[PDB]
């Protein structure tokens, strides 16, 4: 599910699944 | 940043993990 174009909620979903309990930061303007 | 690498271009696990805490 990671090796494709991921935009919007689809990208934050991928971050959520990959990063697990570590969590993540989503900075679309940076 | 993440949008350029993963939305505009094709994403990768390597890149996603750069945004994990």
């Amino acid at each position: 599910f990671v090796n494709q174009h991921l935009c919007g909620s689809h990208l934050v979903e991928a971050l959520y699944l990959v990063c697990g309990e570590r969590g993540f930061f989503y900075t679309p303007k940076t | 940043g993440i949008v350029e690498q993963c939305c505009t271009s094709i994403c990768s696990l390597y890149q996603l993990e750069n945004y994990c805490n």
